[PDB]
RNA sequence: CGACUUUCUGGUCUGUAACUGACGCUGAUGUGCGAAAGCGUGGGGAUCAAACAGGAUUAGAUACCCUGGUAGUCCACGCCGUAAACGAUGAGUGCUAAGUGUUAGGGGGUUUCCCGCCCCUUAGUGCUGCAGCUAACGCAUUAAGCACUCCGCCUGGGGAGUA
RNA sequence: CAUGGUUGUCGUCAGCUCGUGUCGUGAGAUGUUGGGUUAAGUCCCGCAACGAGCGCAACCCUUAAGCUUAGUUGCCAUCAU
């Protein structure tokens, strides 16, 4: 297509892969097992808005690291909920796991977090325009070299598929030394689907 | 620096279509200073802010006599003629929309006014501002000429 | 102050057009070239001298502009000696006062000169330096008013108002005093302190700038 | 890109153009007895004039450097003469077909030489 | 209103200024002049050319193009009295920055000498431009600026320059 | 022809814009026009109009010369086989 998710080209040059394990011809089993944990992630997504997870496969152990929106209750008061998450994952993937929760970068300047935020804000019957203004305001307040959020679909309870963009600063896409964070989200209340792609440009 | 009162005179989405909002805003302290500005943007509050900032840069100093003009005047700006004359206390600001806006926002409490000719709000406001800025106060008029006050006055 | 002989060293003015509202200030037209009266020029030079000394006494800040040829280096030397900033190239609209996003320009030059100190040449490939150095010198040249000002004009110096109509217009809009060399065909109304000197008289220009620098020096010392 | 109308405009413009260039362009010291031929676009905004000169490769250049100045006068008078609405811009170019056609006659010698 | 000569004749400009001493400005009604076309009586008629004739072109061409050609174009005396008759700017007067051409003069300076040049000035005729004016375009000492005098004219478009 | 997401075509066509002074009563202009120059809105000059962003390029990879590390299953200067 005209525009392709840039993090597809970015990976393998400056940034690591979403999922990582040892190389062998039995990649089908590893990928079909990883898909189960990826689909299971939604349970923690719906309450902690975890951006993404890097999963590692040791000699016989599995290491993951979630980027939660807040670590306080994902780690629990004193570890009241991590053990049951580990047990559920062990049951589902038919293999144990080594959960290492790390809080996402303190500033809410990342991509998937704000993407889910604005998706839920739209689903809660709030003006996408005002939400975008707040998002870009706090984005430039926090300090970012470039940030744009696109939306598409039937906005504002309409029947017309229109698209909007609200960017700021220098945002080099064709440039490769950009170190960006492409995200996506889906939102609706009663009307179809409304996709949003948030782009973050932090440092070169 | 200090508090100023603002109010909108006309908001129009005007086309060339890259049609966006243009704002006519008068800004005055209601204690002897007033000014107007125009601003164009994509959202109404931003246009209002731009108009207010533009107005604050050019502030008139209307001479004051007991909340009315020292003398009669007639502002003119390109077919924008407006005639205003002072009035006794309690008369009320008799004026049209833009003229009333600028007059009250300048601190004027009671005058008699009437616009003549063009009723386009931008020209009307520029006319009123011109008329207000070319008022002459009695004390500096006395100083401007060789004379002094207490021999000739209002 | 000013020497009458140095006034007599200055002579002549360009004769292609003249402001007829200055026509009283001509001493005696001769040789087809308008010449100025040095008698009142000395008085105006003295009043500008003491005014600038007073302004610099309280910490006044005055710019020096060098847009015209054959005087740029003189103005630059004058600015560095006087302790003020310079305009070594064309004067842009609001080039001095950091309202027309020239603060972004000066910040950009600062960061691209600091990152090289932190390491930018032969640590990152040539493919980036070939453009970054080109941009850096581009902004050095085009940003002829590269300055260390705090968006505070206060006052200004204009060498030729014909080429600095922009500078004098912005000065009038900002209500800051104007004083400098004014030739035979410049408007004296728009300039608060007018010094009727010539433009082709390069040595007279250098002497005048040295005089204003001495004024600023006396102001800053006491 | 051509219509009969353009052809008539070209012919009637040629007739007047030859007249003016040789009877009213005094000031250029290099006047030359010229022949002409003119073509135009279908919309009559562009016109090409083709002509011949007598002299060397510095006299054709002097005459051209004189025609370049005179173009204003030519356009003024031409518009003052013809009913046409929009004055086409005029550029003057040598009719190379004269020398090319002459070179075209040259190889005729070769055909007659080998067969004789 | 452009060939030349002669006769008769109107206006304007410059310098001096002793001469009359406000004799001035505007101007309804009135009376004259008034491009071209057109009308009447005659004369002339080379070129050109409404109408008209033919040919060409075109889906059609009564038109543009070509071949001819009458009235007319020309002259004398009358009539007609209109024009995008325009600077689309009424006449008179005074004041208000400049720069630069050009026509007819006048004066001063320099130069031995003006045939040169420079300066000053009056009256036309151009261009560029301040203040100022205009809705803008633009005008700007030849104002569309600042003022006074007098005359003519306008009050939405069409109907209508009609009845 | 309710759409998200994804993809074609113009088309690697060379364009698309915005802030800011500050021109204009205003709609608007401007920057982005003009000159040289490039396949390119690429560079320079002038430009009260200026300044800035997306886009182009570069950034990536392969390859085209070479130097260093490393020689196995590969290679054979010197060797035997």
């Amino acid at each position: 297509g005209q525009k392709i998710n840039p993090i597809g080209l970015r990976v393998g040059i400056i940034r690591d892969w979403e999922a990582k394990w040892y190389a062998e011809k039995d990649f089908a089993s590893l990928l079909h097992e990883d898909l189960k944990i990826r689909k299971f992630i939604d349970n923690e997504l719906k309450e902690a808005s975890v951006s993404h997870v890097e999963i590692e496969r040791a000699a016989n152990r599995i290491n993951i690291a979630i980027h939660t929106g807040k670590p306080g209750m994902v780690i629990g008061k004193g570890g009241s909920e991590i053990e049951k998450l580990r047990n559920k994952l062990n049951a589902l993937t038919d293999k144990k796991v080594h959960i290492n929760v790390i809080e996402i970068k303190k500033v809410d300047l990342d991509a998937r977090l704000v993407a889910e935020n604005i998706a839920r804000q739209l689903e809660n019957r709030a003006s996408f325009r005002r939400v975008q203004k707040q998002a870009i305001t706090r984005a430039m307040k926090l300090g970012a070299k470039g940030i744009k959020t696109q939306v598409s679909g039937r906005l504002g309870g309409a029947d017309i598929a229109r698209a909007e963009q609200y960017s700021e600063g220098t945002v080099p896409l064709h440039t490769l030394r950009a170190d960006i964070d492409y995200a996506h989200a889906e939102a609706d209340t009663t009307y179809g689907k409304l996709g949003v792609k948030v782009w973050i440009y932090r440092g070169e | 620096t200090k508090e100023f009162e603002e109010r909108v005179v006309t908001i129009n989405r005007v086309a060339k279509r890259r049609f966006r909002f243009t704002a006519l805003v008068v800004v005055g302290d209601k204690n002897g200073r007033v000014g107007f500005g125009t601003g164009k943007a994509q959202e109404v509050p931003e246009a209002i802010k731009k108009a207010v900032e533009a107005a604050k840069k050019d502030l008139v100093v209307v001479p004051r006599v007991e909340g009315t003009t020292p003398h009669t005047i007639t502002g003119r700006y390109g077919s924008g003629s407006v005639f205003m004359k002072p009035a006794a206390p309690g008369t009320g600001v008799i004026a049209g929309g833009p003229v009333r806006a600028v007059l009250e926002l300048a601190g004027i409490t009671d005058i008699l006014s009437k616009s003549l000719g063009s009723n386009t709000p931008i020209n009307m406001v520029r006319a009123t501002i011109d008329g207000l800025q070319n008022l002459k106060n009695a004390e500096d008029v006395a100083k401007l000429r060789g004379k002094t006050v207490e021999e000739l006055y209002n | 102050m000013k020497q009458l002989l140095e006034a007599g060293v200055h002579f002549g003015h360009q004769t292609r057009r003249w402001n007829p509202k200055m026509k009283k200030y001509i001493f005696t037209e001769r040789n087809g070239i308008y010449i100025i009266d040095l008698q009142k020029t000395v008085k105006k030079v003295d009043e500008a001298y003491n005014f600038l000394k007073q302004v610099s006494e309280d910490g006044g800040q005055v710019l020096f502009v060098g847009t015209k040829k054959q005087a740029q280096e003189s103005v630059k030397s004058e600015a560095e000696r006087a302790g003020q900033f310079y305009i070594n190239q064309r004067w842009l609209g609001g080039l001095l006062t950091n309202y027309k996003t020239i603060s972004k320009r000066i910040k950009r030059i600062s960061e691209i000169e600091k990152m090289e100190e932190d390491g930018l040449f032969e640590v990152l490939p040539k493919k980036e330096v070939v453009e970054l150095k080109k941009e850096y010198d581009r902004l050095i040249k085009f940003l002829g008013g590269i300055r260390d000002m705090k968006s505070m004009p206060q006052a200004l110096f204009v060498v030729d108002p014909r080429k600095e109509r922009n500078a004098i217009a912005e000065a009038r809009k900002l209500n800051i005093p104007i004083v400098g060399i004014v030739d035979t065909n410049c408007d004296p109304d728009e300039i608060d302190y007018v010094i009727p000197a010539n433009d082709d008289a390069i040595r007279a220009v250098k002497l005048l700038t040295a005089k204003m620098a001495d004024a600023i020096l006396e102001g800053q010392q006491g | 890109m051509s219509s009969m109308r353009a052809e008539r405009v070209g012919e009637q413009m040629k007739k007047e153009l030859m007249d003016i260039i040789n009877n009213k362009v005094k000031d250029p010291r290099v006047g030359f007895i010229t022949i002409t031929d003119v073509v135009l676009t279908n919309d009559l905004s562009q016109a090409k004039v083709f002509l011949t000169v007598l002299g060397n490769d510095k006299e054709v250049e002097n005459t051209f450097k004189a025609l370049d100045k005179a173009k204003g006068f030519i356009k003024s008078e031409l518009g003052s003469r013809m009913r046409l609405r929009i004055m086409p811009e005029l550029m003057y170019e040598y009719d190379q077909s004269i020398e090319y056609g002459n070179k075209i006659e040259r190889m005729i010698q070769d055909l007659h030489k080998q067969d004789r």
